[PDB]
RNA sequence: GAGAGGA
């Protein structure tokens, strides 16, 4: 009894999205090119190679493997300083890169960046970089306090 | 499940069932009356027409092929003749007489040079209609009928009756007669005997239908202290999740009333209980629970777990790969939109219809698209003008 | 290094049909929903679809 | 009415007795109506409940 | 542990070989022939005529097994394998009668024959020295007697069972010498081939060849050629008194014994044993009894169809994995 | 060497032989049955005990 | 001329012991209540009505 | 990877055209003809 | 329709014994395990080859068109 | 000679042997297990192991790894070798009890 | 897929790769078709080619995996109770594989008493049979069914159960396999990070050895379920009726 | 055309 509407149901929901594609502007478009979305998910990150929750990168596993795959056993350990500007100079000269131009064409004064209405693509970006430098942080916190 | 798959479980059909001449009759060549009966199948006289073979089952995982329902048979026990069966087809004639005081002939038996008959009446006889007991194959006319050119003498249009198989297959019985109307009626029977090949699906009366994965030899099979190899190798991965715990208890009843040589009776709240049946088991040397201990027969060590081993009554279904097999490469189009046709006794195509189009749409191939839905289905060359679009 | 490969690898390709995956996604998972009888988080009176 | 008369299924014993004492709901298709699909309790011993 | 396989209660343990170096620091146990040979033993039990019970002693499985799987499918037989009917009005199919008597056994000696050669036409494929022919004529006809009727059909239809004895052997050319003292006959008389009413007529001539099992069930020479580790009982904390009767009552009766006077339970013979770990069930009996096997202690139990004797057969058994040794070592390792 | 290897009808009620001329009649001599069954062929047939 | 239902009371397998049976093709387990129209065994099914 | 039955297999044809890096497979599968399985089914010429 | 020749799970020859078994419970009544095994059949696959047999032919040949 | 028989396997054979893959025609477990056992006792080999790849193929791709001293093919030459001697002292022990029963 | 020729009428496919298809194996068919252009072909093979579909479109974690009895063979051989000799070690690595791969063997865990390897180090092999095959894989997973340790401030490694699967350098240090760790459903899984970090060619290659091993441990090792496996125990019949 | 498996 539930088989046939199931089938009702994804003919129609199919009909209704069949024509659909990210278009090399990065913009989820209609066969009328008419502009559904202007960034997929808000993000642009395809499902199928997200490594995590809501997350492409799953932090943990990744710096393990980081960790063993270059693992040496008379190895020098940087201080945690080093460690943060190690990811500053590595993270930062991505974050220049997006400068968050304003809806009137003009630059942001430095002193607005997050006032709410400034907000564009290369938003989701900025906040993965934020996150990978918080994750960085939190392991350099951590060999500190020990 | 079981309610519903034992009816299509081929076996004995009648006391005249080879003084039969039906459309469709599948036969076993050696039923056998179940281990576990039931209260029911006495009263309904399924135990002097059963459907089925006992096969000494062994519930374990091997070979790898029986994964998903799968099923491992036991070559050389087929050999020994297991899910042997045998299906006859009936083929109809009717030489009408028409207002024109004009019949059909069923002249045939065409001669090649140096006498003998042609290779597709090589199986035909002298009257036009098939020898009884002979062999025929794609071609092979056996009923060589002829019809009037002016329906509406000599101008005999030949239209033989051609078997149009993809094996071999006897005739049995040819009847001729006439209906009231006094009009000759040709009814032939042809026979086709069929071995259990690897895709043939065998139930387990209990709803454990499945396929014939593998066909292993006898020597790559388990074995117990008495050399016994299972006929059925059944997967234990049916159980845990459909709980068919009367499959085991049946596995129990049977061995016990074969070892105590009775026939024990499975029935709805009653039957033989479990506690004698284990008695039974455990007078004969063998444990309460009917799990023996096996031997691996490729490196010839003891199975560090013990085996449930024991009779299953199986029973073989008509759902045989030999009628299922189909293939098209080029051959018959409709002749209204010009597209392979459907059925199977015409060689038709397989339809690629608009959830498998949207698959296709949803890994974004487009060239697949065009020539699976274009290409290879239908395409013409047609001649549009540019100014009026007709 | 791997972090930014997965994440400039894990962005939606163009030309990709995203809409025929949605569709699929979300109708696909309706033939396997099984009605299973629920209430509004605790409250049994309180029927819900 | 349509369809009052089958043909004898011919494979086993079991199936030519089943097609016997074989009962026919006078619904159509009834789509949605897990009504007259469902077993009622009042069949026990007057339907095969299997 | 230590050439024995623990049963246990729900597993079977210690099942593998570990009888090579590289098993431990000691690398000890390597091959070698002459402490193999004075290990290895066989102990001959009663032998029949279509049955041999011999005990061998201090081979790994994998010998055995190989041994026995020769045996059940390597060693050649002679069965019917083309069947042609001149005329079958019985009530079977004629397939399944030419399956029927493709599966009779023949007490027909192989080496008698040779190898039939597949790639030649059948006007000049089978030989005399190749194939055997055997010929069947049965015809049923009403038995002219005053029995009582509907009695049995036996003294009612004259001819009205079909038996494989029925199968005669016309011998071509030097057949006529070969097969002079042993001509060739069904193994089990008595086979109920066929049976047929009175107007009925079976007379066919089957081209009985040389098979080998894998190839076919029918060209199998033995039953079955199985084998089985020796059951090992070892009575610890002795279960003296009334308690050992009901110890007495799980294994089989010719198993273990009460000794007189003592009414001390020991192991009177293993060798009966079939080992159902009943005694592993009551839980009383925990530390009482410690069941197992001897890994490297077969008992095979062959029986043959009729062939020919089971010591020729497990003799072309060891042969044959010889054979194949040798053949494998002369054939040279191409890359 | 070598091993050399090598128009009737029955009435279904009266099971007596029969031969039909060319236009003559479909039914039986004996009785009346109107149903005939060809007889076996009298060619050899082989068949492979495999 | 209407059809007889077999092994019904106009039937002549009505009260047939395995002799009359045998004589006449007919398999003594068979189940009847269904006409043989045409040649082709065809059974009315029971209908279930309100 | 997908096993398929040889019966199937022989009237599932592939239309590969000579390319002179399999000439000498496609003449060798055409001398095979079809009804070994390495073999070939139909032959369109260039032209015809 | 006829008592196989080999039992299949093991290989005896079972085809000989059948008309045997049926005087083992025709003359001197026997119960069906003592028959069975008074005629060697010690595995129980060569006892179920037997003893879940219908004889089928015998009902088959009632029905001979050549009567 | 026979040169189809055994096939010394290329790509998993590494150089100057001692670490060799062979491919046997028309052969099951029956031989395999033998020679695996006969192998496996050679001081000097280090992995032995057989594999049928297919059922519906009758092959047998059987690798020896041995160490830095005996190649692989000598292992297999002397496998079959000892496997032969063992057939013979059981082919010996047999025929001498049965003869004296 | 990419045809092979066998003898039977039956397309064969592995089993791991029946979950997509939802396929059974209980009389399901299948239908089979053959592009006839080099565009199709290209584009059916590397756009719907199973290996580039290890994972569904609808949440990106892996349905292309160990099915029924693969994660019983799985389990029974990384079992804790599981000590393998050397024999039997170069038997398994030669059934997983087809007599082909070079194994290069690892120290075995137990030395003193004999040479004893285990289940989780043959399956570290199964990942990583050579020193030149690239797949190491880093994974911390839990099971389907995790009993946590004794100590709260102690790691998941010392749960009661085997539990918790540590996989170091392609060494599994701790664990068993299980449908959470060679399943589908779960983006922790070993084939998963297998694909994710060397492409999908790796990923088919281990789960090609896995079902290998699989297909003949199960026969070689036994597995079976009777009526003392349902049967109640005789306290627990009072028990229940109490309750 | 319409009766019914089937997955
Ligand atoms: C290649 C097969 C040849 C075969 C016909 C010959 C060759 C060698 C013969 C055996 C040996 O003599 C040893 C034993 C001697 C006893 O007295 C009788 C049994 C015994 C097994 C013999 C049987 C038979 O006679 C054999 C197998
Ligand atoms: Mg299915
Ligand atoms: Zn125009
Ligand atoms: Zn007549
Ligand atoms: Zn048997």
């Amino acid at each position: 009894v539930k088989t046939a509407e199931t089938g009702y149901m994804s003919r129609r929901l199919m009909k209704s999205l069949e024509d659909l594609s990210c278009q090399y502007d990065n913009t989820v478009r209609t066969s009328a090119n008419g502009i559904v979305q202007f960034t997929y998910g808000g993000d642009g990150l395809d499902p199928l190679e997200m490594e995590g929750n809501a997350q492409p990168v799953n932090f943990n596993r990744s710096w393990d493997h980081a960790y063993n795959i270059t693992f040496n056993n008379q190895d020098k350990g940087l201080l945690p300083y080093a460690i943060m500007e190690t990811a500053n100079e590595i993270l930062g000269p991505l974050e220049e890169r997006l400068v968050r131009y304003d809806n009137s064409g003009c630059l942001v004064k430095r002193e607005d960046l997050n006032k709410a209405e400034y907000v564009d693509q290369y938003d989701a970006e900025r906040d993965f970089y934020h996150s990978l430098r918080e994750y960085i942080n939190g392991k350099a916190t951590a060999l500190a306090n020990l | 499940y079981q309610c519903a798959m034992g009816k299509q479980a081929i076996g004995a059909i009648a006391y005249n069932q080879f003084k039969r001449i039906d459309t469709l009759l599948y036969l076993m060549t050696y039923p056998q009356q179940p281990m576990v009966k039931t209260k029911t199948i006495e009263l309904i006289d399924y135990d002097k027409l059963p459907a089925g073979q006992n096969a000494t089952v062994a519930v374990m995982s091997y070979s790898g092929y029986d994964i998903e329902d799968a099923l491992v048979l036991n070559k050389s026990s087929i050999d020994r003749g297991f899910g042997r069966c045998e299906t006859r087809r009936k083929t109809t004639t009717v030489l009408k007489r028409y207002a024109n005081h004009t019949q059909d002939i069923i002249g045939g038996m065409r001669v090649d040079e140096n006498g003998d008959p042609i290779w597709q009446h090589q199986s035909l006889g002298p009257d036009g209609l098939g020898e009884v007991g002979m062999k025929v194959q794609s071609g092979q006319i056996y009923i060589n009928k002829s019809v009037p050119t002016n329906s509406a003498q000599t101008q005999y249009r030949e239209a033989p009756v051609i078997y149009r198989g993809p094996e071999p297959s006897h005739i049995d019985q040819v009847m001729m007669s006439v209906s009231d109307n006094d009009q000759a009626l040709i009814k032939v029977l042809l026979r086709q005997n069929r071995r259990p090949e690897l895709g043939d699906k065998f139930s387990s009366r209990h709803g454990q239908k499945g396929v014939c994965g593998i066909i292993v030899k006898q020597e790559d099979m388990p074995f117990n202290d008495q050399g016994i190899v299972p006929d059925i190798i059944m997967n234990p991965h049916g159980f845990p999740s459909r709980m068919t715990v009367g499959k085991m208890i049946e596995l129990i009843s049977g061995k016990a009333g074969v070892l105590n040589g009775t026939l024990e009776y499975g029935t709805c709240f009653g039957g033989s209980k479990l506690e004698d049946m284990s008695k039974i088991l455990v007078d004969q040397g063998f444990n309460y629970s009917g799990k023996d201990m096996l031997y691996s027969g490729i490196t010839g060590e003891c199975l560090q777990a013990y085996i449930f081993f024991g009779p299953i009554y199986y029973q073989k279904l008509k759902h045989m790969v030999l009628d299922k097999m189909h293939a098209r490469a080029r051959g018959p189009r409709a002749v209204l939109t010009r597209q392979p046709t459907e059925g199977r006794s015409r060689d038709g195509g397989l339809r690629l219809g608009e959830m498998e189009r949207d698959c296709v749409i949803a890994y974004g191939a487009s060239q697949l698209l065009l020539e699976r839905l274009m290409i290879s289905s239908d395409a013409f060359e047609v001649d549009v003008c540019d100014k009026c679009g007709l | 290094e791997i972090a930014l490969f997965k994440y400039r690898k894990a962005r939606l390709e163009p030309g990709t049909a995203i809409g025929a995956i949605g569709a699929q996604s979300i109708g696909e998972p309706g033939t396997q929903m099984t009605l299973k009888t629920f209430h509004f988080a605790g409250v049994a009176s309180m029927n819900v679809t | 009415r349509a369809g009052v008369t089958h043909v004898l299924s011919r494979l086993s014993y079991i199936s030519a007795l089943g097609m016997m004492t074989r009962i026919s709901s006078q619904f159509e298709k009834s789509r949605k109506v897990s009504g007259p699909r469902a077993l009622q309790p009042s069949q026990f011993g007057m339907l095969c409940t299997a | 542990m230590s050439n024995i396989v623990g049963i246990e209660y729900n597993r079977v343990t210690n099942t593998t070989s570990t009888d090579f170096p590289g098993f431990s620091k000691d690398a000890e146990n390597e091959w070698n022939v002459e402490k193999f040979k004075k290990d290895f033993e066989v102990n001959i039990s009663s032998l029949d005529a279509r049955e041999a019970n011999f005990d061998l002693i201090n081979i790994d499985t994998s010998i055995a097994n190989a041994f026995r799987r020769i045996m059940i499918s390597e060693v050649p037989s002679v069965a019917a394998e083309y069947v042609y009917f001149f005329n079958n009005t019985s009530v079977i199919q004629d397939e399944v009668l030419a399956h029927r008597i493709g599966l009779v056994p023949l007490k027909v000696d192989p080496d008698m024959l040779t190898w039939v050669d597949s790639n030649l036409p059948d006007d000049e494929k089978f030989t005399d020295e190749n194939t055997i022919v055997l010929s069947l004529n049965v015809k049923c006809t009403r038995n002219p007697d005053a029995p009582k009727g509907s009695t049995d059909p036996k003294e009612l239809y004259n001819n009205a069972h079909v038996y494989a004895r029925d199968l005669k052997f016309e011998p071509q050319g030097r057949q006529s010498t070969t097969f002079a003292d042993c001509p060739v006959v069904p193994a089990d008389p008595d086979i109920l081939l066929a049976k047929l009413r009175p107007g009925q007529e079976i007379s066919l001539k089957a081209h009985c060849i040389l098979g080998i099992g894998g190839d076919h069930a029918k060209f199998s020479p033995v039953s079955t050629a199985s084998y089985r580790l020796l059951p090992q009982i070892n009575i610890l904390q002795p279960i003296k008194g009334e308690s050992a009767r009901r110890f007495q009552k799980c294994f089989p009766p010719g198993v273990i014994g009460i000794d007189e006077g003592s009414d001390e339970a020991y192991v009177k013979d293993a060798r009966k044993d079939t080992v159902s770990r009943e005694v592993l069930r009551y839980e009383e009996f925990a530390d009482k009894v410690k069941l197992g096997r001897v890994r490297n202690h077969f008992i095979f139990n062959v029986e043959s169809a009729g062939a020919m004797t089971p010591e020729e057969i497990f003799f072309k058994s060891v042969r044959i994995l010889k054979n194949k040794a040798e053949y494998l070592k002369n054939c040279p390792i191409t890359q | 060497x070598x091993x050399x290897x090598x128009l009737k009808y029955i009435c279904a009620e009266c099971s007596s032989k029969l031969s039909l001329s060319r236009t003559d009649a479909v039914r039986c001599k004996d009785c009346g049955h109107r149903i005939l069954l060809k007889a076996r062929t009298k060619r050899l047939v082989q068949f492979e005990a495999r | 001329r209407m059809p007889i239902m077999l092994r019904s009371n106009k039937c002549i397998l009505y009260d047939a012991d395995e002799s009359k049976m045998a004589k006449l093709n007919e398999c003594p387990l068979d189940p009847g209540g269904y006409f043989i129209v045409n040649g082709t065994e065809k059974v009315i099914l029971v209908q279930e009505q309100l | 990877e997908v096993a398929v039955p040889d019966r199937v297999a022989k009237v599932l044809t592939y239309p590969e055209k000579v390319t002179r890096y399999n000439r000498h497979k496609l003449q060798e599968l055409i001398v095979n003809g079809p009804n070994v399985h390495p073999g070939a089914n139909y032959l369109l010429k260039r032209n015809e | 329709m006829i008592v196989p020749v080999r039992c299949f799970s093991c290989g005896k020859v079972v085809g000989d014994k059948w008309e045997s078994y049926l005087n083992l419970l025709q003359e001197d009544e026997l119960d069906e395990g003592t028959a069975l095994s008074r005629l060697g059949l010690k595995r129980y696959c060569c006892r179920r080859m037997i003893l879940t047999h219908v004889d089928l032919i015998e009902k088959f040949l009632r029905y001979n068109p050549l009567e | 000679p026979d040169r189809e028989k055994i096939k010394l396997l290329t790509q998993a054979t590494s150089e100057d042997g001692t670490s060799a893959s062979f491919q046997i025609v028309e052969e099951d477990h029956t031989l395999g297990n033998a020679l695996r056992y006969v192998i496996m006792k050679n001081p000097d080999v280090e992995f032995c192991g057989y594999s049928i790849p297919h059922p519906s193929e009758n092959l047998l791709n059987i690798r020896i790894q041995t160490y830095g001293e005996t190649t692989a093919v000598d292992a297999l030459q002397k496998g079959l070798k000892d496997l032969m001697d063992l057939c013979d002292v059981v082919e010996s022990k047999f025929t001498e009890k049965i003869k004296s029963m | 897929h990419y045809a092979k020729i066998r003898p039977w009428r039956t397309f064969r496919l592995n089993e791991c790769v029946c979950t997509p298809y939802n396929a059974d194996f209980d009389g399901d068919e299948m239908n089979l078709h053959v592009p006839q252009t080099e565009e199709a072909r290209a584009e059916a093979i590397n756009l719907m080619g199973v290996k580039n579909n290890l994972l569904t479109p609808k949440s990106g974690e892996p349905i292309i995996a160990a099915t029924q009895d693969f994660i019983t063979g799985s389990y029974l051989i990384s079992h804790k109770d599981s000590f393998y000799d050397r024999a039997t070690l170069t038997q398994l690595l030669s059934m997983m594989s087809d007599g082909i791969e070079h194994f290069d063997i690892p120290p075995p865990a137990i030395m003193k008493p004999y040479y004893l390897w285990t289940g989780k180090q043959v399956f570290s092999l199964l990942i990583k049979p050579n020193h030149n095959s690239p797949v190491v894989i880093n994974l911390d997973a839990k099971n389907k069914v995790f009993v946590p340790p004794k100590s709260k401030s102690l790691p998941n490694e010392m749960s009661q159960n085997d539990g918790f699967v540590i996989i170091r350098g392609s060494q599994i240090l701790s664990g068993v396999m299980d449908k959470s760790v060679l399943g589908d459903g779960k983006k922790h899984s070993v084939f998963y990070t297998i694909l994710r970090d060397y492409g999908p060619q790796e990923a088919a290659n281990a789960m090609n050895r896995m079902a290998k091993l699989c297909a003949r441990f199960l026969g070689n090792r036994g597995f079976s379920i009777g009526i003392n496996d349902v049967t109640p125990a005789d306290d627990l019949k009072q028990k229940k009726e109490e309750l």
